[PDB]
Order: C-alpha cells, then structure tokens, then sequence
C-alpha cells in the first residue's frame, strides 16, 4: 500500500517568462495586456463625438464654406479631425495663437453658434458682400460663413464702431480677421484710408492692428494676406471693435461650455452605433486589463499604454504532464 | 525550482488530478485514485488572486491623454513635450515588464514551496511506519485502508495504532 | 524531558499588507509615511519668510498703497501670498511677463528698496502728483508708492530723459508703466503731445512704447489702461528712460540678492515662533521619514510626496499569540 | 509561509519569550523556561535594520518644489507642467507602494526561514536520541539536564554521550 | 542564507573545486578528490546568464540626448526642462540601484537553494546506509568504492546492494 | 569512507550589496556601470563632427570675420562649441528666436553656403562696403562675411527690392539684420530717409521692421543696435526683401539637410582619429554596459546615465575560503 504526493498537470500550452527562464509552459495564466479593439469610432460614456468632416479646427471655427454646416448647438465627448482635412484657412495668412485655441477647445464640451453682429443691421454704411476665389463654394467665389468682409460703400469707408455684451452666462469665443492688401492702390480702393487701423478691446484684451502693405508670393493665387485673431469674452464683459479699414468683422460667435475628459484626435475610422468607456484613434477598447499596446492616444477610462508585445502572469504551476 | 519539489524529486505532474493544484494519489486493496488537497489549493488560489488584483489595482486608470500641437517657432517646446511622453512610456513599459517577470518567478516558487511543505507534512506524520520510495511516494509497512488514507490527507494519522504492525514488517 | 523551538508573539495589533495577503498582524513594524504637521508657518533653516499680507506679488512690487509698507531691506527663505490677496494691480491693464517675474523672484533671497529717481529732483519740468481713485488709500485717491504719474506742467510736457547707473553690485529690478487714455482729448490734456512715445534702453533691453487710444469697457471705473513693464539691470549697466508723454516713471527700484531653496506659496496659516527644515502651505513637517502625504508643495528638505494613505514595513513576525 | 514553520508545523508564537524573535522552550526535572536564541535574533535584527535603512536611503531628500503660474495664453505649457507633475507623482506612489509590498513579503519569508533553520539545527544534532512530537517539539529518550539543554541551544550537543541510554529507552 | 546551506550547516567553500559551483568531495581506499556536479552548475549558469541578459535587455539604448538653451525671459520653461531631466534621472538611478540590490539577494538565495537540494538528493539516496556527520558530510556504513561514489553523484545509488552490509556495521 | 557536498570558493575579492547585507564578498560578479571614456572627440558612426572653433552658433551663421572660414559644404554627426567661444555677435543687438534656431540646427546634418544675393550685381544703387570696428578682423574694421551693410549711394537711398526663389530642393536658411542708429542725424546720413522700413515676405513669413532711434549705453563701443532675424525658406518658395533703409541684407544663405541623432554639445576635448558609437562632452564610450555615470549628455547609442558610483550584479556565490 502506497500514498503519493503530486501536483496538477493539464493540456495547457500557455507560456510565460521569468527572470531565470524564458518560455515556461504553465497550467494556468492570466493575460494583462489588451491588444484588441473594434476598429470603430463610438460614443464615449453615452455621448457622440464632434466629427469635423472635411474641415480642421480652423476651417470649422472660421466657417469655411466647403464644409457641411453644423447644427446651431452641438455637445460632444471628443473631437475628430480627419487625416485629409482638405479645408482649413482658405485665404492665406497667419492664425495667431492657433495652437492655444485648439488647447482651449480640448476642454470644451458644447458650443452655441449665434449671430453676434447681424449682417443686415450692424454695418449700414459699409459693403458686406465681399467674396474671394480663394474661398470658393460650388465653383463660385464665397467667404467664411462666420466672418464679413467690410469694404467701402459709395466711395466712403466711415470709421465704424460696434460692441457686444456677453449675456450668455458662458464664455463667448469671438473671431475676426485683418486684411493686408498687396499694394496701396488696392488698400485705397477697398478701404479709402491709407493710415487705417483696427482696434479690439475687452476688459482683459487690448490690441491694435495696422495694415502692412507689400507684394508677396501668391498663396492660393492671392498676394494679399489675412491674419486671424480670437479672444474669449468672459460672461458679462463687453467687446468693442473699432476700425476705419481692413477689418474682417465677426458675424457669428460661439458660446462655449466647459467639460472634462475631452480632447482632439485624428482618425480615419467611422462613426458607428456603439458605446465605449475607452476610445483610441484606431478603435474602441472594451477591457478591464491594466495595460494595452494599441495606441498611446486615449479618450476616457483606458488601460495604460506600453510598448510590450506580451504581459502574462502565471497563476498555475509549471506544466509537466507524462 | 527553489524548493526542489516541482520538476525536482517529484519529476512530473498529474493530468488525472483535475480538481486541485496539489494533492494525493493512493493505492491499497480497496483501489486507487486521486484526491486534491482542498486546503492548500484554496489557500494558494486566494493568495494568487490577491497577487493578480494587486497588480491590477496598482495601475491607475489612464484618463484622457492626447497630443498637443506646436507651430514652426516652438520646436524646443515640442521636443520637450515629446521627451516627457517618451520618458514616461519608457518607465511604464520598464515597470510593467519587470513586475511581471519578478512576480512570475515568485509564483512558481510559491507553488514549489506548497508541494514541498505538503510532502513534509505527510513525511512527519508517517515517521518509520512507511518508507520513502522516491518520486514523492511512500510505501506503508502496514495495511493502510481508506479511512487510514484519509487520516493522512487530513491531519490525523494515528502513528501508535500501526507501530507494532509496522515494526514487524520493517524487518 | 522536552525541548521546543518557537518564535516571538506579543500584544501588537499592527497590520501590514503583502503581495499575497492583506491585513497581516505583525509583532513589530515601522511607519514610513509622514502624515502629521503643526499647522503653522515657521522659520525655514532659521530664516523667517516674506509675508505679503493683503498684497500679491504685483501689488507689493508696484507698491499698492492699500498694503502695509515693508521695511527697506528684507531677507527671507520663502514668500507667502494669502489666498485672498485683495490688493494687486489697482489701475487696470496688462502686467507684461508677470509670470516670468514671479519665477525670477522665486530664487531671490533679499531685496533693498531704494529711490532710483528721487521725486523732487528728477522731473523739474513735469507734474509728479497725479493720483487716481482706482488706487485709493484711506478713502482718498492715491497712486503706487514706487511709481510716479508724470503729466504736463504749465501746459507743456517737455521731452524728458533720465538714466541710472547700477552701482549696487547686485541686479536692480526696475518697474515702470505706460498709460493709455481712452480718448485723444485726455491724451492731449495730460501729455500735450499726440504722437507720444516712451523709450527704455539698457545694454541688453531695447523697447519702444506708443499709446493706443480707444475707449474700452470700464475696469475699476477706468476706461483707460496702464501697461506695466520690468527689466533686470545688470551690475554696472545703465538704464535710460526717454519719453514725451504717457510714461509712468520709476521712483523706487529693488536691489536683489540671489539665493537657493526658495519659492512662492499660498497659505492661510499663521506665522509662529517655530523653526523647521520642511514647510508646506498647510504647516511644517518635523520628520525623517522618506514619504509624506500632507501636500505636494514643499519648501526645504522634505519627504517625498505620495498619494498613499499607508506605508508600513513589517520588521517583526506574523503575530500568532495563544 | 514559504518555509512552512511560522503558522505551519509550529502553529503559534510565544508571548512568554519577550527577549528575542526565535528561541527555545525546555522542560526537565529542574524546571522549565524560555530562552531566546541571541545569535539568530541579532543577525535578523541587523539584516532588517539594513533593509529599512536601504529603503530610506534610496529615497533622496525632496528639496524645494513649488508650482508655477501661467497666463491665459499659455494653456499648453500649463497642461504640460501639470502632466509632468502628475506623471512623476504617479510613478513615485507606484514605486513606494510596490516596494513596501514586495519587501513585506520577503521579510515574513525571512523570519519563516530562520525559524525553520533553527529547528533543523536542533533536529540534526539530536538524531535518534530524541523524537519529533510535532509542533516543533522534541522529547528526549534520556535525562536532559540544564547543561545538556544548553549544549543544544549552542552548537555542542554530545550525541555519543547519550546514545547508549537513548537506545535503551527507544524500545 | 534563506536555505541554510551556504554559510550555514556547510560552513565554508572549497578552493579545490575549480570546475563548478557545487559538487562533491569523496574519500575511500582508492583515494580522494573533488568533482563538480555538472548538471546543477550548468543549469545555474544558464539561469544566471538569463538573469543578467534580462537586466541588460530591459534597459533600452539611450539615443541622442543633449541640453536646450533658453533666453532670459524663458526661466519658467528652463526650470520645467530641468525638472523633467532631474526627475527622470531620479527614477532611473532609483530603478537601477534597487533592481541590482533585489536581484543580488535572489541570486545568493538561488545558489543556497541549489546546494541545499544537492545535499537532499544525496541524503534521500543513502537513507540509513550512511550517517550524517555534519558540515554536509556523510560517512558510509559500508565500503564505498569509486563506482559506488559515482552512483551517488549521478542518480543511481543502489541502496539494496549495501543494506545487509550497512545493517551489520550500524551496530 | 565518506562523501561530502560543498560549493566553490576562490581568491576573488569582489564585493556586492544586497537588501539585507552590505559588502558581501562573492566568487563571481559582473559590472553593469560604465565609468571609462577615452577623453577624445571622435567620429560618430563614421562621420566627423562640425567643430566651430572660436565661434558659437551665432558667429558661424552670421559669419563673424574673426573665425576661420569653413568649407562651402560640410556634413557632420554633431556640433561642438568650445566653452570659450570668444566670437559670436560682434555688433550689439538682439538675435530674435536664437534658441529656436539652435534647436533647428540640432536636426541638421549638412549645409551648403551659397551666395543668395551676389554682392556686385544685387545692389547697383546702394553702397555695400560698410564696416565697423565692432567686427574687426586682423586689427581692421570689417563686417559679417554673410551680410552686407547697405547705405546711401551718391546721397540717395532708393527703395530696393530683391527676391530669391529656392530651387535647391532643400530648406534654405536666410539671415538678415536691422540697424538702429543712436540718433536721427546718423539715420539721415546712412539711409537718407527718416520713416524708413524693411519688409521681408515669403509664403509663410510676413514681417515689417521699423527703426527705433534712441541713444543707448555703449556695447562694444557702439550706441547703435543691430537686430538679427531668420526664416527657413521652403523648397520652391520665394523670399522678397523690401526696404528704403536700415536693412543689413543677406549675401550668403545656407541650404540645409535634415538628419537623425545629432545635437550640439560644449567640449574642450580634442578631435582625434577615432570612431565611436557613443560620444559625451568628456570623451567617447566604447561599451555594451546598460548604465554609465560619465555624463548626462550623450550622442549616438549610449548607456543610460545614472548617478550611482557602483552597480555590480553577483553571478557566483558568497566566497568563503578556508
Ligand atoms: C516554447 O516551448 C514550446 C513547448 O516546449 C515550444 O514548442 C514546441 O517545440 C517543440 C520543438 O520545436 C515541438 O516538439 C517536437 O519538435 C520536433 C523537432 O524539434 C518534432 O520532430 C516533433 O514532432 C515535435 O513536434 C512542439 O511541437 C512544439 N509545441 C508547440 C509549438 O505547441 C516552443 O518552440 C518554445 N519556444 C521557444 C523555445 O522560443
Ligand atoms: C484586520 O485584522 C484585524 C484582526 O484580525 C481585524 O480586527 C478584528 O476583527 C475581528 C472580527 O471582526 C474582531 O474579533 C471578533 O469579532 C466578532 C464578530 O466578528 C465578535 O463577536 C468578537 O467579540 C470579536 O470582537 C476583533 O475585535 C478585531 N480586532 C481589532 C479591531 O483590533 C480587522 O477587522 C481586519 N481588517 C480587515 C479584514 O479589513
Ligand atoms: C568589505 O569586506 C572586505 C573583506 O572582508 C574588507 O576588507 C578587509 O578588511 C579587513 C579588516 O579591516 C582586513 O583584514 C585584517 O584587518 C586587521 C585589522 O582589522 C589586520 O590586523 C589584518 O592584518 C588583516 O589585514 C583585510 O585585509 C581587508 N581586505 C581587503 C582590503 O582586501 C573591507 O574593509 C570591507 N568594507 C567595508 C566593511 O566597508
Ligand atoms: C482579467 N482580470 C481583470 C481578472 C481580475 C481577477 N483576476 S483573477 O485573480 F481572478 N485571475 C485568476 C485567473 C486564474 Cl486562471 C486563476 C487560476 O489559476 N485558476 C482559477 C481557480 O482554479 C484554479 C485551478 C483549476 C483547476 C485545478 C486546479 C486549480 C485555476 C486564478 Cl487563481 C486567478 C483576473
Ligand atoms: C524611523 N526611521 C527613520 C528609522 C531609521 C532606523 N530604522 S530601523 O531599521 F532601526 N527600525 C526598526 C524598528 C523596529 Cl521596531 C525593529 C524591530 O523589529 N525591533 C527592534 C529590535 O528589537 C526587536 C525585538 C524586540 C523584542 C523581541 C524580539 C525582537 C524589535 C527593527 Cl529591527 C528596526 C527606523
Ligand atoms: C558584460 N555584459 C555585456 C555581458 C552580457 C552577457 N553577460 S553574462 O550573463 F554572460 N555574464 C556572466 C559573467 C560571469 Cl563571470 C558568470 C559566472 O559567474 N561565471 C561564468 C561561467 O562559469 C562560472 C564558473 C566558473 C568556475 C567555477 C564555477 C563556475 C562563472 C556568468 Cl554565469 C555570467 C555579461
Ligand atoms: C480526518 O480523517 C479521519 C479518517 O476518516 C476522520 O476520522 C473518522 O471520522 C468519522 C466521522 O467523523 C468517524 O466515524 C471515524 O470513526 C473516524 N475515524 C477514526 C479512526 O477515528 C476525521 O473525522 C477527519 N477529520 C476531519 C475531516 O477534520
Ligand atoms: C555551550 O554549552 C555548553 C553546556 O553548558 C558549555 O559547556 C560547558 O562549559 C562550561 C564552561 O565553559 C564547563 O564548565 C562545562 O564543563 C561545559 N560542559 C561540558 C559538558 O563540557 C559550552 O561552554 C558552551 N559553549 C559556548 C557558550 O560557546
Ligand atoms: C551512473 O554511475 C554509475 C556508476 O559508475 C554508472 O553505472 C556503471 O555504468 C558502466 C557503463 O555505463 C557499467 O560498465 C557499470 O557496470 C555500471 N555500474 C553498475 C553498478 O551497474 C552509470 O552508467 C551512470 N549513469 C549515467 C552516467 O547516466
Ligand atoms: C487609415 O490610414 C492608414 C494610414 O494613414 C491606413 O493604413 C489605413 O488603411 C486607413 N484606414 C482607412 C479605413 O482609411
Ligand atoms: C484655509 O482655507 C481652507 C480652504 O481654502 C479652509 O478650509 C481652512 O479652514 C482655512 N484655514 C484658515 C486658518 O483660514
Ligand atoms: C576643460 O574644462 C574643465 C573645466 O571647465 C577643466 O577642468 C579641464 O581641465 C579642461 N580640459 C581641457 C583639456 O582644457
């Protein structure tokens, strides 16, 4: 009569690595590294993202006419730009503090696009119909949907002055532009004044702009330039615009709501009728594992990105079947 | 292994013991069979589940982490942002891979120790009433029936009950 | 006769955690996590801090008259701002590179406030008595204690020019301001010149300022603006001020000494007659433990801040008494 | 435990042994009492004091570390500064908690090994002049007086001196 | 050590055994000599080479890493860049020193376990045909020639072959 | 007859540290910490560095005449500045975005110095021979080798305009300067126009410069100032210079090639006929060890820098010989 002491073995082919030994076959093991995603863009915590389509952030905020117009109010959990993004700034120039504005938008969860200076009542003494071939739409010269190109009316460009008081209870993002003609003949024709200036003031913003006339290499067939500026008008504050030329006046502004957990990503994945707690530019992750090797860019509640190809903890024994 | 039982003086495992990590095989006149040691297996399961949950718990959830954009005159800041992102990724990949390797070694030693201590418990109970015959097996110097088998599996082997019979068969 | 082998047990109820087991009761243990502080502001390595009282850094450096004047020379180990800080800039405007100046002050251990341009001898041809209701003091209009509001004298604002040679052997921090009136009638009344300018030059600083006239939303009941500027005048260097209007001239400057281990913190704790090697905004830490969970902001020689609630090393055995 | 002594075949500790971590209890005709093993306890104290000081020494002093201020147009830099501060805090909390957990497991195994090796030292000395009676206790097959007790506690048990007497009592 | 063999019940090492980490010394009527245990030594060499290569492999190559320059109005950014460089250096010096200390402790325990298991293999083979005489040595109760010595060194000691002779000499 | 079990001992005096015990003498050990270098500057992966000699980056790029002229085309693996660097900017002023330019140069592997505006054909109506004592060479007044000081010719300074189209297929770095005289008499004498301006435009660069006249502390015996500017002209783009005064015109520009693994270091070590995979400012490292404590600044493929003085893994046993 005998009694023997022994240990479990099975048909498992799981392998793990240790400090002293690679490729140890074990009876039981647990994977800690998430490597699967669904290849889709999904709702994040029940909120659909903001897809910009053919526009980047600049094109959407200025209102590039080649992009499908968005609904007046949108709320989202993240912003998606496509890698193509054929449509951004269409009249060449500088977008001042553009990257700062993108960082601002990353904590924004909602916008309300409203008419800050209505077209037909704000500028009775100026021409508001200026368009350019650089911002064409359906093969016809057009202009930004949120801005107005003011030029002289009846041979005169009176000194204008308009203000807006923010009674929205939210930050209002205001965008405008400064045009720099390539020669003084165009400057005099468009704005009738050579020592023209633009002034924009609020309680914490104070800047003056002056045209700088020079002929430049043509960009999108334009030797002129258009510099774009922005500020966040605090609740209750007033913004005053003053100019005797060259102002690309605001027409629509955005009332912005602040949120948490958002950001901007680039993706060629497609929106689908799904929901996730974790979204990457390649797809959504449905997992409780502590690590993932799918993508370093994540939205929501996600596993930690690591470069490893395998992270397996042994739970059982070394597997030695007879 | 560190304790010499698994892949040591007990060369192989048992595919026939499906109900636990460690246990016994017996053979007497009423038959033979496997029997997992429920106490040590369950204690091992609790500790290892504890180890795995600790690894998961120590890693916080990664909340939203996206990139940033920089213009053509902010190259230094862009490289600093990249150095920060690269450096953190370096450390976490280092931490994750090492922790798994270190804990994997300890887990295998943990099972090895449990098998070794299980063998020692039986050996200390039987004394000279049975003989070590290698490969983690004991041959009794007396008739060891199913109730006597069970007394070894739990803590209650009655050594005096069989010393007289075992002493006779030892010669 | 018998002999037994055994191990120590006692009445200890200390618990520690291990990888395999939580809440293990042990005979002996050591705590590594400091969680106690004294709730006071103390001297750091034998040096008292600089408390700004009702002023922030801007109010102290400009000399806001609502703050208790400091002694001519101070030396400190850290700077304390109160969370309230009711007094900063009192005439609305922009403080250029303010955050950079705060970072500079963080490695400063001493100041000497001295008269760089004495009031009664520097500007014989200009009015120096200008005050404003925005910087009131005891219910009366006043002005910064370190700056002088130069305006026209007898209907004339002569082009001024004054210089200072730094013979202090230390960096001299010089602060000045540029006033921007809300209309040209005020500009002509105060400074008599419409194309006014201010020039400030040293061996490594070279900047020109020009008024930008526009009416703006009232801030502290002022539609005008005052922009504040600063530079560090190296030992032996000269600073030259040139203006025909709008200059808010320096009167007092600071000779600055550089030190180590300092910084600026925000605290509503009170100064006490104590000494510490480690100071946090909540209180001082008297400890040799390697970790603390009190506050991430520390001055001096401190334990490392971690988020943990407990860090206990077992030194003894598992405690199993009969 | 990994070595099976503490909470293993020696089920409980001794509140009556106040002078050391490991030691002996004896009983003969001259009485009974506890006696800590000074060598193993002191060696254990030295090693553990070494372990604790190493943990403290590996953590440098944290010199002055305060925040920085950013204006409304430096949001990217402010978030980068926050990402750096958050990331370092993540790693150090991770390092501190794991190191304590890992070293806590090793410390308990260290004591378990010392008890086990202490038991083995006595067992190898006595051979068949005494019998294992479980719970880490030996019953002598001969009269074992205080001097003989002390010879076991230090390294000098005289096995031949009692083999004849022990052999008679073994039967 | 954790397993009690090195600097334990085997007090010292052998300078005369130059060909391996663990092994045997024998003495019979045909002479004496050392003999390294090739299997355990080679297995230990493989595992430790594995450990060292793992430490090297886990540390990536450091590609180009130089400093950056900042003007007099970029002090905050310069301090942030210095905080990042200092912090990463803090963690890596911490990681490197701890890993070496932790792995050094495990390596010494690894050798201690191998010596202990080697001693147990011989002890389980000889049973009562020889006696433990301390310091890791066994004295045979029978004539043990070179072929019999070799049967102990590999796995093939023939216990029944000498039980009759050993039983006579045991008394 | 006896058989004994034992372990190896030898004459090794190697010591290692463990968690429980310092200074353990062991039979075998491996060092992981590289502490040896050759004290020389070497080729990195078979490419020699660019040594700037007595010049810093600014002096080389502007062409300070006190530095030995470099060959028209150079290719390198890293840039070495000497700690002395006696020669940088020689006419006092501001080098705008200098640190950004240095960061740009850190990923550059090659330059081609070519004449963008040839001296004898580009400015027929202006004087191009202006020199200064601040940029002397062999004890004689001189000027930057890459720039031209344009001044009035025959009492007239005509409005100039010159352009360059980048047909190099590589980025072209263009450098120029703006002179600020200390008084209007010098401004009128040198450039004949008081409301002078300079305009520099490309497809993505658009800036205007205006002299700011004031007398300043003398730096290198000059009360005037010279501000230096730069831009990267993309392949195929055009740069247009326009000025009626004060322009320090480009003469030579650089066609730049982009590479990997490079950087700028400071060293007083000497170039030698050696090759390395790893270069530090103190010397080259020939090692496969994972760590080094030689220097935190490294070029190439190097061990990780740590502060430790010793990192030794035990491979053998505790050494206990008789
Ligand atoms: C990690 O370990 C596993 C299992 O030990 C390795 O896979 C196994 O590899 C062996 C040998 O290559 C295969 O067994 C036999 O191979 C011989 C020829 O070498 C052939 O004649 C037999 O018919 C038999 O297949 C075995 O099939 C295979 N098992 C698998 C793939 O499940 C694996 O290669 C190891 N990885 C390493 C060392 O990187
Ligand atoms: C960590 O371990 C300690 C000690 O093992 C735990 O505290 C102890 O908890 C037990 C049970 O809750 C208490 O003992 C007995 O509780 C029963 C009812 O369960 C009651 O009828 C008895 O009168 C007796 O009190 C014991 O008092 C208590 N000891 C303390 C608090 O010092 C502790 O709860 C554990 N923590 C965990 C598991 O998170
Ligand atoms: C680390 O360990 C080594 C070796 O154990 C230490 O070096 C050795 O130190 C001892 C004592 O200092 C030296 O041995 C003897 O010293 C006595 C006086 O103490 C003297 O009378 C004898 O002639 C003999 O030299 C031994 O020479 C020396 N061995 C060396 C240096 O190779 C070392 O000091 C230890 N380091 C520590 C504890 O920090
Ligand atoms: C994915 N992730 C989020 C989760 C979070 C929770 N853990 S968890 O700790 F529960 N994982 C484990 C996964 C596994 Cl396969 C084991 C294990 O070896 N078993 C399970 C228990 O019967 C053991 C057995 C079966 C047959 C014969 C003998 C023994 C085998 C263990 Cl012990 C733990 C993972
Ligand atoms: C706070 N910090 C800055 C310091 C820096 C220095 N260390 S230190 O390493 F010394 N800490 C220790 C703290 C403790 Cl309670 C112990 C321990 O278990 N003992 C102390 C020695 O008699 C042991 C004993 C008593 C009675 C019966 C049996 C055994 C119990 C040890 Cl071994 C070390 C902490
Ligand atoms: C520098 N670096 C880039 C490299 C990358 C590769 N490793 S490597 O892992 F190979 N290093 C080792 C270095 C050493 Cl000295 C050993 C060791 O103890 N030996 C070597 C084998 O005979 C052992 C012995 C000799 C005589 C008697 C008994 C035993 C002693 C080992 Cl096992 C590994 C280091
Ligand atoms: C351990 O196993 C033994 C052997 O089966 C058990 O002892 C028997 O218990 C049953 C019921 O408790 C009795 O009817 C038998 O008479 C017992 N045998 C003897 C020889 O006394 C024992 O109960 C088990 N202990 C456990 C499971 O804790
Ligand atoms: C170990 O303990 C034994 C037992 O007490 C000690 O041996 C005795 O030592 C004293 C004085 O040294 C002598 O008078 C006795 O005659 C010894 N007993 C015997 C049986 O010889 C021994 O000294 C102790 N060794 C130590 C403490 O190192
Ligand atoms: C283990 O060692 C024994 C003892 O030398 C070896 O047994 C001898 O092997 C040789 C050749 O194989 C035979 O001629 C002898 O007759 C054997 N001795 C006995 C007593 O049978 C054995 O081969 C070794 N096994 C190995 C090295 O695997
Ligand atoms: C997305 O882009 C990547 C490369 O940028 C490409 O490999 C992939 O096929 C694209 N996927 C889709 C759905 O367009
Ligand atoms: C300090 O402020 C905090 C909140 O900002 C408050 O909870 C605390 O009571 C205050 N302490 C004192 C002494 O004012
Ligand atoms: C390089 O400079 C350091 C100090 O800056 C000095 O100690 C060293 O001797 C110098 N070496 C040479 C070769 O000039």
């Amino acid at each position: 009569d005998t009694i023997c002491i022994g240990y479990h073995a099975n048909n498992s082919t799981d392998t793990v690595d240790t400090v002293l030994e690679k490729n140890v076959t074990v009876t039981h093991s647990v994977n800690l590294l998430e490597d699967s995603h669904n290849g889709k863009l999904c709702r994040l915590k029940g909120i659909a993202p903001l897809q910009l389509g053919k526009c980047n952030i600049a094109g959407w905020l200025l209102g590039n006419p080649e992009c499908d117009p968005l609904l007046p109010v949108r709320s989202w959990s993240y912003i998606v730009e496509t890698p193509n993004s054929e449509n951004g700034i269409c009249y060449p120039g500088d977008f001042i503090d553009y990257e700062e504005l993108r960082e601002q938008l990353s904590s924004v969860s909602s916008f309300e696009r409203f008419e800050i200076f209505p077209k037909e009542s704000s500028w009775p003494n100026h021409n508001t119909n200026g368009v350019t071939a650089a911002c064409s739409h359906e093969g016809k010269s057009s202009f930004y949907r949120n801005l107005l190109w003011l030029t002289e009316k009846e041979g005169s460009y009176p000194k204008l002055k308009n203000s807006y008081v923010n009674k929205k209870g939210k930050e209002v993002l205001v965008l405008w532009g400064i045009h720099h003609p390539p020669n003084s003949k165009e400057q005099q024709n468009l704005y009738q004044n050579e020592n023209a200036y633009v002034s924009v003031v609020t309680s914490n913003y104070n800047r003056r702009f002056t045209p700088e006339i020079a002929e430049r290499p043509k960009v999108r067939d334009q030797a002129g330039r258009m510099n774009y500026y922005w500020t966040l008008l605090k609740p209750g504050d007033t913004i005053i615009f003053e100019a005797n030329g060259n102002l690309i006046a605001p027409m629509y502004a955005f009332a912005l709501s602040r949120g948490f957990g958002s950001g901007i990503i680039t993706s060629n994945a497609s929106m689908h009728e799904c929901n996730t707690k974790c979204q990457t530019p390649l797809g959504a992750i449905n997992s409780s594992l502590p690590y993932q090797n799918i993508h370093p860019v994540t939205i929501g509640e996600c596993p930690k990105y690591v470069r490893s190809a395998k992270l397996r903890m042994v739970t059982g024994l070394r597997n030695i079947p007879s | 292994g560190l304790f010499g039982a698994i892949a040591g003086f007990i060369e192989g495992g048992w595919t026939g013991m499906i109900d636990g990590w460690y246990g016994y095989h017996h053979q007497n006149e009423q038959g033979s069979g496997y029997a997992a040691d429920q106490k040590s297996t369950q204690n091992a399961i609790n500790g290892i589940t504890n180890k795995v949950n600790t690894v998961i718990e120590k890693m916080n959830i990664q909340f939203t982490a996206v990139g940033k954009e920089f213009n053509k005159l902010e190259k230094r800041m862009e490289n600093l942002n990249k150095k920060v992102d690269d450096g953190f990724l370096d450390i976490w990949t280092y931490n994750a891979e090492l922790l798994v390797l270190l804990e994997n070694e300890r887990t295998l030693d943990f099972h090895d120790s449990n098998v070794k201590n299980l063998y020692e418990k039986v050996k200390s109970q039987l004394k000279n009433n049975a003989k070590e015959i290698g490969n983690g097996c004991f041959e009794f110097y007396h008739k060891c029936d199913n109730e006597c088998m069970e007394s070894v599996r739990n803590g209650t082997y009655d050594y005096p009950k069989y010393s007289e019979e075992s002493k006779l068969n030892r010669e």
